[PDB]
């Protein structure tokens, strides 16, 4: 039935329109090259310390040695150790070491470029923006059983479509749990993802990377590339031995191959 | 738009300066006077003139320097060397 | 080099299992060979009778020496003016392959100035000299002379401030150009002797650019350049002798898991399909295109993928620790200082 | 130009409630703004152990307005570093080196194509 029967029974010439392809629509007819690549998808929502504290205990033997020198600075000087490099500034002793108040000012220094390093870490870390997928592809553990995980999820495809017969072809059991997950409108299944009513959905790609790139806010998020996916083409279809379809081929190759695609 | 390193630098965007246009020159008497204008006004009253300034043109395009910073503080200090010289000579 | 003997050796990979699977479906025993150059195949005047002929695979293919191309055959135009083709299987873009103070001093030099002049205007005010200058020492680093002090003190954190501030800013934003964005740089349109852009002699992308009758630069350009196989441009970007190549994304991007330093670009361009090259009118089409379509159907494509496709191969160290190097050959000299006190005292 | 009045009218106010503090319950009394203009940039300098409590409720939230001021400098640095600055010493056809390059110290030079309608 519909743009099907049309070239089958030779009632039309081709289908300009877009289509999917699979096995049995090219048993029938001839499908030309395709052109553009919509396949389908589914619509979602250490040793830093360590090389400081290693000379921690040197400069701390160094304190020894200014106490062997010329009265109590033992943790005290762990106190010191911490403030060269947090400078807190608590009151607790005044420094009457000749030595001890030397590397101060080479250790307050290393914490000031330290802070600015610390600094420049954050803001690189406010450079890198976060995206993470909770689902991969169709070789999800949630594509297992919905009973599995805590929530029971729920999502279909486009009634009486092509993606019905592929997924039939890849699972028979997975058509009877999108049985009780069916739907009847595309933009209802949109607002069915807006409000909450419908978890995911599978349709094809590029259609959902055209409502994408006008969606407003940009919430509904794909994943991938369609790199567990069928990842198919539009190609054209005509009759079994009709003479254009060589010339509409060339006329194909002309029209991509000069960027006006 | 094509230099590479963006280092001249021009000035300004023609403002105290000629300002014109680039027109076709014909012969006093020539009848195209009127559709060669009626063709220029149909390329431009389409984007076709911007597509062509699109194919044809390329709109792109370091150091530290703080001498204000550091001239502020060189008169800072000097003030600070004049209060001092209000208590020396008191 | 050497195209004398003709060796009979072991073959592999991608197409070769994926013509096993066709012998799985299909009726047929094989002859798996290799072609005798390192070209696709071009169409070119002949020095004789000024008459076109093809090379590569394809010239041997038009001979009648062979009978498929089993390649992942640039499909365009110019070749299927002549012979007849399959529906394509490797769907993929292209991609580009990259490769991935003063004023301190002043300020240290005013510093002492001041730690000296503070106490030589401290004699005049109703050890002193060392305490003055080891209280003077916390200062930049963390009663008119303490009025002057507290205003150099306050000179003290707005230095810093402005180091720490152009400190982040040599990182943060002024990037440096190690990207190209793809087709639409300027750097490109009209190059120099540096940015050596290039790609496969006599390929399939070079006739792409030969039909952009808008890129007469880049195509007389790398013609000093055009190198013979990939295996050769690998070594040359890994020499620094390349810059930039031009080149399918997948396979880039398996090379980028064997090798961490080969890069891609942003941009995707050219996205294309790859096909099985084929003779005319044959009855290994129909068929073979139904075996094809039978390949995309299945899971045999994300088999293909656990082949070869899906498989892959601040931490603040950078600047402070030349930085680090300098503070801990000190530690030496500052305990080798004291001695002096030690012969002193 | 308006900040530091303010600032120093918030010093003058900061200042005059330590000597109160102090004087209900010995060298900090008119030597408070050597300690608060000297902890706005906390320079780890021994001034004076605070005593009185309201004092130290002072110090508390005054050294909150010393991390929000350096914050917003470095806020104004970072401003400042995003503008990246175009600027030209001649205007244009009007300037005073059009006149005679004697007039400034670097002999400059200037001229066109030959033969032009300029
Ligand atoms: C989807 O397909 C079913 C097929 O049963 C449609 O249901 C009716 O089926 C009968 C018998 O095949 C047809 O005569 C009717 O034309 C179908 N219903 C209508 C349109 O009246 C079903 O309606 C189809 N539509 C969807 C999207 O659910
Ligand atoms: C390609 O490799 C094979 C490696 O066995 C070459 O065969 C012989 O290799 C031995 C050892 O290196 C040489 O001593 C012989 O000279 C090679 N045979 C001859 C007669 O060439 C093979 O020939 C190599 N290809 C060519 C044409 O050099
Ligand atoms: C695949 O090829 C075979 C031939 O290799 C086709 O099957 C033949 O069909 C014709 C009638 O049209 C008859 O000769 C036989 O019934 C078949 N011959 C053999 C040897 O198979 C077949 O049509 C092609 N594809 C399919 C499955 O339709
Ligand atoms: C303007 O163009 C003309 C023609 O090129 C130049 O005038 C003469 O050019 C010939 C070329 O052989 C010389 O031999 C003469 O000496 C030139 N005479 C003059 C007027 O100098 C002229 O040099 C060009 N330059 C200007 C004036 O802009
Ligand atoms: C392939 O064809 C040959 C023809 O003799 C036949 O013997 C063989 O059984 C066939 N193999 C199959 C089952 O495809
Ligand atoms: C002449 O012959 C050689 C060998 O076939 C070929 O490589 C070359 O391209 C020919 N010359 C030209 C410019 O056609």
């Amino acid at each position: 039935n519909g743009m099907i029967g049309e070239v089958v029974y030779q009632r039309a010439v081709m289908a300009v329109g877009s289509l999917t392809i699979n096995e049995e629509r090219s048993e029938v007819v001839d499908f030309s090259v395709p052109f553009v690549e919509t396949g389908i998808s589914v619509m979602v929502s250490a040793s830093v310390w360590v090389m400081m504290f290693v000379m921690l205990l040197i400069v701390s033997a160094i304190a020894v040695f200014v106490f062997e020198y010329f009265s109590f600075t033992i943790g005290k000087a762990i106190w010191l150790l911490w403030g060269l490099v947090f400078n807190n500034s608590v009151p607790v002793q005044n420094p009457k070491g000749t030595t001890s108040k030397i590397m101060v000012s080479v250790w307050a220094f290393f914490a000031v470029i330290f802070l600015a390093s610390y600094t420049a870490n954050l803001a690189a870390f406010m450079i890198q923006e976060e995206f993470v997928d909770q689902v991969t592809g169709l070789s999800d553990k949630k594509f297992q059983r919905p009973h599995d995980y805590s929530p029971p999820f729920r999502f279909g495809t486009v009634p009486n479509g092509s993606t019905e017969r592929n997924i039939r072809n890849n699972y028979p059991y997975m058509h009877q749990y999108m049985t009780r997950f069916n739907q009847r409108g595309v933009e209802d299944a949109l607002v069915s993802l807006k409000t909450g009513k419908l978890d995911a959905f599978i349709y094809d790609a590029a259609v959902l990377n055209y409502k994408a790139g006008r969606d407003e806010g940009c919430k509904l998020v794909t994943i991938g590339s369609g790199y567990i996916f069928a990842t198919t083409g539009y190609g054209i279809a005509l009759q079994k031995g009709s003479p254009w379809k060589r010339q509409i081929d060339l006329a194909l190759l002309q029209f991509v191959g000069d960027g006006e695609m | 738009g094509r230099d590479e390193g963006c280092k001249l630098v021009t000035i300004g965007s023609g403002y105290i300066f000629a300002t014109t246009g680039y027109g076709i020159a014909l012969q006093k008497g020539s009848p195209w006077k009127r559709q060669i204008d009626l063709a220029l006004l149909q390329f431009v009253g389409d984007g076709e003139m911007e597509e062509l300034e699109t194919l044809w043109l390329t709109g792109i395009c370091s150091s530290q320097l703080d001498i204000d910073n550091m001239a502020g503080v060189f008169y800072m200090l000097a003030a600070a060397m004049a209060l001092s010289l209000i208590t020396f000579i008191w | 080099g050497s195209p004398r003997h003709t060796v009979p050796q072991c073959c592999y990979g991608f197409c070769i299992d994926l013509l096993i699977k066709l012998a799985r479906t299909m009726n047929f025993t094989y002859e798996v060979h290799l072609v005798a150059d390192g070209k696709f195949g071009t169409q070119e005047r002949v020095n004789n009778s000024n008459k076109k002929e093809w090379n590569g695979m394809m010239g041997e293919l038009l001979s009648g020496q062979a009978d498929m191309i089993v390649a992942p055959l640039t499909i365009n135009n110019e070749r299927a003016q002549y012979i007849e083709f399959s529906k394509p299987f490797k769907y993929q873009g292209l991609t580009i392959l990259v490769k991935k103070s003063t004023l301190w001093l002043l300020v240290g030099l005013s510093v002492h100035v001041v730690a000296v002049m503070l106490y030589l205007l401290d004699r005049f005010s109703p050890l002193t000299l060392s305490s003055a200058m080891w209280f003077s020492w916390g200062v930049l680093l963390n009663f008119s002379a303490r009025i002057l002090g507290m205003v150099w003190a306050g000179f003290a954190m707005i230095i810093v401030a402005s180091y720490t501030a152009n400190l982040a800013a040599f990182l943060v934003l002024d990037r440096p150009e190690e990207r190209i964005t793809g087709i639409n740089d300027p750097r490109l349109r009209n190059p120099s002797d540096k940015f050596i852009y290039a790609t496969v002699k006599q390929s399939s992308v070079d006739i792409y650019f030969r039909r952009q009758v808008e890129l007469s630069t880049m195509y007389r350009h790398m013609e000093k350049h055009n190198y013979e196989s990939a295996a050769e441009a690998i070594q040359a970007v890994r020499d620094n002798k390349l810059h930039a190549f031009i080149w399918d994304s997948a396979v880039l991007e398996f090379e980028a898991s064997q090798k961490c330093d080969l890069v891609t670009t942003g941009e995707l361009f050219f996205r294309s399909g790859f096909g099985i090259g084929m003779r005319k009118d044959s009855p290994w089409k129909q068929n073979v295109s139904l075996s094809i379509l039978k390949s995309h159907e299945n899971g045999f494509m994300e088999d293909l993928d656990k082949t070869w496709v899906r498989y892959q191969e601040t931490l603040t160290f950078e600047n402070m620790a030349g930085v680090f190097m300098l503070v801990a050959g000190g530690i030496v000299a500052g305990i080798f200082l004291i001695f002096i006190e030690i012969a002193y005292k």
